[PDB]
């Protein structure tokens, strides 16, 4: 179609945005599952205390 | 579980702790009645011993 850069300007800009300014919360979010799998590991070892 | 287990181990160490006292005291007893039924057999020997 036309170049029109303005809608590439915005698009790059806004993404970059978009992205790196709303990476943190996801960061967040890896750990939950993992502690789970924390807890889940921990109760199996309860029994060979037993 | 886990909670369980310790209070167990513990009702376990300390019945065999008593089971310890209780035996250990009967035996040293038996080996003084033992002690005392011998003396008392020496002393119908001897004096059958000087009857005779």
């Amino acid at each position: 179609i036309n170049l029109t850069l303005i809608g590439q300007a915005i698009a790059f800009a806004f993404f970059v945005a978009f992205c790196m300014k709303f990476v943190w919360p996801p960061l967040i979010n890896a750990i939950s599952e993992r502690q789970r799998k924390i807890a889940d590991g921990l109760n199996a070892a309860e029994k060979a205390k037993a | 579980d886990l909670a369980d287990a310790q209070a167990q181990v513990k009702q376990e160490l300390d019945a065999a702790k008593a089971q310890a006292a209780q035996l250990i005291e009967q035996a040293n007893r038996r080996a003084a009645q033992l002690i005392e039924e011998a003396r008392t057999q020496a002393a119908a020997e001897g004096e059958r011993i000087r009857q005779q």
